[PDB]
C-alpha cells in the first residue's frame, strides 16, 4: 500500500496473509468464513508451499492474537492465464477453522445485482495489505488500508496498456501517490455500507505502483459469486 | 418499491417485487421484525469491524 493510513486495532479484521516456508508474507487474502479464504490465482505462483496467517497487524511483534492455518485444498480458477491475468481468483479451504476474535472476523459476500448497483456505484472502496509502500521499497511491516475511488470504466481502459476484461475493474488515483503495490495481491478490496463491509474485489495487478495515468486493477468479485459459492461446497 | 430511493431503506440487500421492496441480509444475519434491519446471530457477524 503506497500512502494511505495504517490499519488500527480491529479495523481490517478480514485481512489474511499468505506466507512461504520462510514465514515471509508474499500475498494477501480475505477471510470469507471460519473455513475459507479468498485470494488471487496468480498468487499461487509466487511461492511453492504456503500457509495463511490471520490476526496480524505487525509482522515482527507477537501481538498474541495471531494464528497460522494450513491449506487443505486450494481451488484455482481453470480459466486463469498469466498472459491476460483474466480470472485472477482462487479459494482456499482451511484445514482447521478460523476462530473469530478481535482483528479476526470475516468480510461479507454481497449479492451480484445489489452489489453492482449499490456497492460499486458508491464513491470509494478500501484496499489493504502488507505490500510495499513504494514501487521499489520493501514489504511493509504493518498492515495498511487505503480509500481508493472507483474509477470510471472508460478511463480505466483508456489508461491501460492491457485489455481490462469483464472480470476486472479500476480503482484508485490518476496522479495522487496512493495505490496498492507488490505483495498486496490477493488482498481484500471491500466496500462500506451502513458500517458493514462487503468484499467487492481482489487485489490483482497494475503497471508499476501508483503511477500517474495508471490505476489499480482488481478482480471483480461480483462476477464470480456463484463460483465462490460452488467452491465453498468444495468444487 | 424503489430500492433506488435509499436502498429501499434496508440495512443490506434490497430487492423489488414489481411494486414493493424486499430486504434481506448476508449469511450470519437474520432479517429484523421490521423487515428492514439486519441483526447478527454471533459475536462476529461478517463485515463488522471488531472495534
Ligand atoms: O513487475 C511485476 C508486475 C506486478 N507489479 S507489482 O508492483 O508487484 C503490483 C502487483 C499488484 C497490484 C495490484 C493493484 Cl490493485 C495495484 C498495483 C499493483 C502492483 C507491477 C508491474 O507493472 N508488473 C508487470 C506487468 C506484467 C504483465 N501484466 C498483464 C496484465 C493484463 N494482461 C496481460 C499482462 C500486468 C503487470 N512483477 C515483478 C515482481 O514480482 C511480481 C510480478
Ligand atoms: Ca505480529
Amino acid at each position: 500500500i503506497v500512502g494511505g493510513q495504517e490499519c488500527k486495532d480491529g479495523e481490517c479484521p478480514w485481512q489474511a496473509l499468505l506466507i512461504n516456508e520462510e514465514n515471509e508474507g508474499f500475498c494477501g487474502g480475505t477471510i470469507l468464513s471460519e473455513f475459507y479464504i479468498l485470494t488471487a490465482a496468480h498468487c499461487l505462483y509466487q511461492a511453492k508451499r504456503f500457509k495463511v496467517r490471520v490476526g496480524d497487524r505487525n509482522t515482527e511483534q507477537e501481538e498474541g492474537g495471531e494464528a497460522v492455518h494450513e491449506v487443505e485444498v486450494v481451488i484455482k480458477h481453470n480459466r486463469f492465464t498469466k498472459e491476460t491475468y483474466d480470472f485472477d481468483i482462487a479459494v482456499l479451504r482451511l484445514k482447521t477453522p478460523i476462530t473469530f476474535r478481535m482483528n479476526v472476523a470475516p468480510a461479507c459476500l454481497p449479492e451480484r445485482d445489489w452489489a453492482e448497483s449499490t456497492l460499486m456505484t458508491q464513491k470509494t472502496g478500501i484496499v489493504s495489505g502488507f505490500g510495499r509502500t513504494h514501487e521499489k521499497g520493501r514489504q511493509s511491516t504493518r498492515l495498511k488500508m487505503l480509500e481508493v475511488p472507483y474509477v470510471d470504466r472508460n478511463s480505466c481502459k483508456l489508461s491501460s496498456s492491457f485489455i481490462i476484461t469483464q472480470n476486472m475493474f479500476c480503482a484508485g488515483y490518476d496522479t495522487k501517490q496512493e495505490d496498492a503495490c507488490q505483495g498486496d495481491s490477493g488482498g481484500p478490496h471491500v466496500t462500506r455500507f451502513k458500517d458493514t463491509y462487503f468484499v467487492t474485489g481482489i487485489v490483482s495487478w497494475g503497471e508499476g505502483c501508483a503511477r500517474k495515468g495508471k490505476y489499480g486493477i482488481y478482480t471483480k468479485v461480483t462476477a464470480f459469486l456463484k463460483w465462490i459459492d460452488r467452491s465453498m461446497k468444495t468444487r | 418499491k424503489l430500492c433506488s430511493l435509499d436502498n429501499g431503506d434496508c440495512d443490506q440487500f434490497c430487492h423489488e417485487e414489481q411494486n414493493s421492496v424486499v430486504c434481506s441480509c448476508a449469511r450470519g444475519y437474520t432479517l429484523a421484525d421490521n423487515g428492514k434491519a439486519c441483526i447478527p446471530t454471533g459475536p462476529y457477524p461478517c463485515g463488522k469491524q471488531t472495534l
